[PDB]
């Protein structure tokens, strides 16, 4: 019984090169011995009955051997050579009676195209030609951000059990735009297929804060260590520890109130840099604003420092009395 | 300069201990700067500062 | 629209890009993505703004694309993209590295290589509509 | 109005505020000083 | 860009007893960062590995060539196959990288997918150990060096007993100030510190 | 201990630059100057011009001659073969 | 260029004629020059 080996091949983006082993009885990959990978060493086994298509494109590390599972599932080795490809077509079609499809890639670098719903993968083509495909089991969760716009959340893979380390810039978020009166349909689809389920993160966030300095919108989101401002142009992280003092102002005009953050470092987009930030709120604008927090972290850490729900009052009251039970600083 | 040897000097112009002296020997090297003269006129660096 | 490409044939993506990271080829003005393990090209012209965020020990790096509605400053006669109200856009992908240095120069590699982009396209458009004039006949005498 | 410095005055060697009272026999040979030198003097340059 | 062959890296070299004679230096951290020398692995073959950076460990004082030669630094090292270490400097040898520790070093970083360093980069390090090893030290520099060694300091008979004056100066001007608290501690220091034979 | 010493005047008749070489007129440092102060300075001389006092000049004059002749200094020409500098002795009295 | 020895740790180095007159270990101010290689020979009279 001739079996067909390939040494150097890596499985699902693995870090360590493994020897890869076509059967009778399906498809097999073990690492090579020579890498200390804290890790089991037990051999991925892929039964025969199980492989429903193999595709053949390029990867990062030469050719990839795509293989599309029956359990809606995509396994992907990568590390052949272009030589390989007849052996393997040969081989796939005596063991398994797959056909080999070769699958050429668009590389224009567009970003425009149409996504497909693939059984398996999140497909999408630029002009006829599939740019990337994402498969579903990759997907962690994915969420509405705009009449037209779908964020995807890609699992960030750190340490489990069952993986391989993984080499190289990881991806965490992709987010497209589908215009037209449709992005609702195509994410109630996605959603259903892998029963993604939706998460809320941020203590409090404040949306549309007109800054006077830096000149701009912005989104404020504040944490527990941290203030996140938001701009469509800069994203800020400033650690409350930073935050110095906090001025809430009326203007002489009799009409807009005025927050003032002076932070340490100074914020920078560039050579000058902000010493303070300048916000501008309307003296007539209420906001309704419930605390992202379990009862019993509240309890603990934020009783008689924040309220557990504002009720609809002036912003710039709730935004400076959430700064102050935040950053423990004391309003002038 | 002096008429004796300079020879017995290292490199930073203090002698070193186990040689042999005489007299009129030179132990310790130093030289105080002076403003030079006119022999920047054709003198190849070769002129006493 | 202006037409652009990034790579023709899989021979001129460059052997850099073999490392499954953020590869850049400037003469192609490129920015190859690792997306599932494919190696995405992404044209300078396609990328409109980018932001940089250390959160932990991995940097994450949203790169935004050109995507309609209150979109680039660049008047409507020229599009960075095709028409097409049935054409669906990558908005913004964001990666993650264990490697802060590395993924800094990478943000600014791609930062330089968009402004010299906007440069050339500057230097074009000064030079564009200016109609190509004879050559000025120097005088075979002592000139006033 | 605190602690002004008027000044330095010489050590007579081996005197109450000598370094060398105190030490000992066996570090007065660390500090090569002999330990039949009876002091009584000073060290000026 | 070219890649570097061995006598550009044998330029390069850096001994241990180079080491020793230039570790303090604050400079010294980004000269030793990326550079290649030979290594004991003890696990012997020597073998190449690449400086990761250098962390001072206090408390793990060593002896780098001889009894007297105590040091704090710790050189980040990483074989390609292998993992990150952090390692003592004195596990450097001082003779030369041979031809199969080069071919073997080449074949790891090829494993893994790494490149040589360039020759310009290599005319960069080698122009920045001429430029540490040629340079003339500060005032400020000597005093900061002495302070380190001296932290490091175990024992020294001259810097006891310049310890144990400085600590009767002490006790005196404590005596004099009728403070019968510090006194007692200051005699116990005393106390401890002497019984020499 | 004699060093060579360059003037060079312009066809206005006002003197331009003067230049020391304080290396050995044998040495290729001398030559390498020489050199340099011709051509990267666009100098530029017509006629260069070699006299002294005894006949070590006349060392100075073959080893001038010689660099000539080594390093093609043709004289410049405002806008081919480009003649050399003439090197020649000088009556001075 | 020319070793040095330290006055107290007896530390060997070596000085370029412009780093300060110091031991670069415990920063001892006085260092003494070390014997010549030349051949020394007495006639035991
Ligand atoms: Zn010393």
């Amino acid at each position: 019984m001739s079996t067909v080996d390939f040494d150097t091949i890596f499985l699902n983006q693995s870090k360590a090169p493994g020897r890869f082993r076509i059967t009778s009885s399906g498809l097999g990959w073990k690492p090579s011995s020579q890498v200390p990978t804290k890790g089991k060493t037990d051999p991925f086994l892929l039964p025969s009955g199980d492989i429903l298509s193999v595709s053949w494109s390029r990867g990062y590390r030469g050719w990839e051997l795509r293989v599309y599972t029956r359990n809606d599932k995509v396994i992907m080795l990568d590390g052949f050579e272009q030589q390989d490809f007849q052996q393997l077509k040969n081989e796939i079609q005596r063991t398994f009676n797959v056909n080999l499809e070769h699958k050429e890639h668009s590389l224009r670098g567009w970003n425009w195209g149409k996504t497909q719903l693939t059984r398996a993968e999140l497909v999408f083509n630029v002009n006829n030609r599939p740019a990337w495909e994402i498969p579903y089991s990759e997907i962690s969760n994915s969420n509405l951000t705009g009449r037209h716009e779908i964020s995807m959340e890609l699992n960030p893979k750190t340490v489990d059990e069952n993986h391989y380390e993984t080499l190289g810039d990881e991806l965490v978020e992709v987010r497209l735009y589908v215009p037209g009166q449709k992005s609702q349909l195509f994410y109630e689809q996605l959603k259903d297929k892998a029963d993604f389920d939706t998460t809320s993160e941020a203590i409090v966030s404040f949306e549309d804060i007109l800054f006077l300095t830096p000149r701009g919108r912005f989104e404020i989101s504040m944490y527990a260590n941290n203030l996140r401002l938001r701009g469509q142009s800069y994203d800020y992280k400033i650690q409350n520890k930073n935050v110095l003092r906090i001025f809430s102002l009326p203007r002489l005009d009799d009409r807009h109130h005025l927050v003032i953050l002076q932070v340490d470092p100074p914020l920078r987009q560039g050579q000058t840099r902000y010493p303070f930030l300048v916000m501008q709120f309307d003296r007539n604008e209420e906001l309704e604003v419930e605390l992202n927090l379990s009862d019993e972290e509240y309890k603990s850490k934020y009783e008689g420092k924040l309220n557990r729900s504002y009720g609809t009052d002036s912003t710039y009251k709730i935004l400076s009395h959430c700064l102050r039970g935040l950053t423990e600083r004391r309003v002038i | 300069l002096k008429h004796g040897t300079y020879e017995k000097l290292d490199e930073d112009g203090l002698i070193a201990p186990g040689v042999r002296v005489s007299g009129d020997d030179i132990i310790i090297g130093k030289t105080t700067p002076i403003p030079p003269d006119t022999e920047e006129l054709g003198q190849r660096t070769k002129y006493h500062t | 629209f202006k037409r652009y490409e990034s790579y023709v044939r899989e021979s001129q993506i460059p052997s850099k890009v073999k490392n499954l990271r953020i590869s850049i080829d400037p003469k192609a003005q490129t920015i190859i993505l690792p997306i599932c393990g494919r190696p995405v090209p992404f044209h300078i012209n396609s990328f409109k703004n980018g932001s940089k965020n250390e959160e932990g020990d991995y940097m994450y790096i949203r790169l935004n694309f050109n995507s309609p509605g209150m979109g680039s400053s660049v008047k409507k006669t020229e599009l960075p993209y095709e028409d097409g109200d049935d054409k669906e856009f990558v908005r913004s992908l964001t990666f993650r590295s264990t490697n802060k240095e590395r993924m800094s120069e990478v943000f600014k590699a791609i930062t330089e290589l968009k402004k010299t982009a906007v440069k050339r396209d500057q230097e074009r458009k000064t030079m564009e509509d200016v109609v190509a004039q004879a050559q000025l006949v120097e005088f075979k005498g002592r000139p006033k | 109005g605190n602690k002004v410095h008027i000044g330095k005055v010489p050590i007579m060697l081996r005197s109450k505020f000598c370094s060398l009272r105190t030490l000992d026999e066996v570090d007065l040979y660390k500090m090569k000083e002999c330990p039949y030198d009876m002091g009584g003097y000073f060290v000026i340059n | 860009s070219k890649p570097a062959t061995l006598s550009d890296i044998n330029k390069i070299i850096f001994g241990r007893t180079a080491m020793s004679k230039y570790w303090y230096y604050p400079e010294f951290d980004d000269v030793v960062k990326g550079m290649y020398l030979r290594l004991n692995t003890g696990s012997s073959p020597y073998k190449v590995v690449e400086v990761l950076g250098s962390q001072r460990i206090k408390g793990s004082a060593y002896g780098l060539n001889s009894k007297e030669n105590n040091c704090d630094m710790y050189l980040k090292v990483a074989f390609p196959n292998q993992k990150e270490m952090v390692r003592p400097l004195f596990v450097f040898s001082d003779s030369s990288i041979t031809h199969p520790e080069f071919d073997l070093f080449l074949r790891e970083l090829d494993a893994e997918g790494l490149s040589v360093m360039d020759l310009r980069d290599v005319d960069y390090k080698y122009h920045q150990l001429k430029e540490m090893s040629s340079r003339s030290l500060s005032n400020d520099e000597v005093n900061s060096i002495v302070k380190m060694k001296q932290s490091l300091s175990s024992n020294t008979g001259f810097n006891t007993v310049l310890k144990k004056a400085q600590l009767q100066e002490e006790l005196e001007e404590a005596r004099d100030a009728h403070d019968h608290e510090r006194v007692a501690r200051i005699e116990a220091e005393l106390k401890s510190i002497g019984a020499e034979s | 201990g004699d060093a060579v010493l360059g003037v060079f005047m312009d066809d206005s008749g006002d003197v331009k630059s003067q230049i020391k070489f304080d290396e050995d007129f044998q040495s290729r440092d001398f030559s390498d100057s020489l050199t340099r102060y011709i051509k990267s300075n666009n100098i530029n001389p017509d006629i260069i011009g070699i006299s002294g006092f005894n006949i070590h000049t006349k060392k100075l004059f073959d080893k001038v001659n010689e660099l000539v002749n080594e390093e093609r200094l043709t004289i410049e020409y405002d806008n081919s073969d480009k003649h050399l500098i003439r090197v020649i002795y000088v009556n001075d009295e | 260029g020319v070793k040095y020895t330290c006055g107290a740790c007896a530390h060997n180095f070596s000085l370029n004629k412009s780093d300060p007159v110091r031991c670069k270990e415990c920063g001892h101010r006085v260092i003494y020059k070390a014997r010549t290689k030349r051949m020394i020979q007495f006639d035991a009279r």
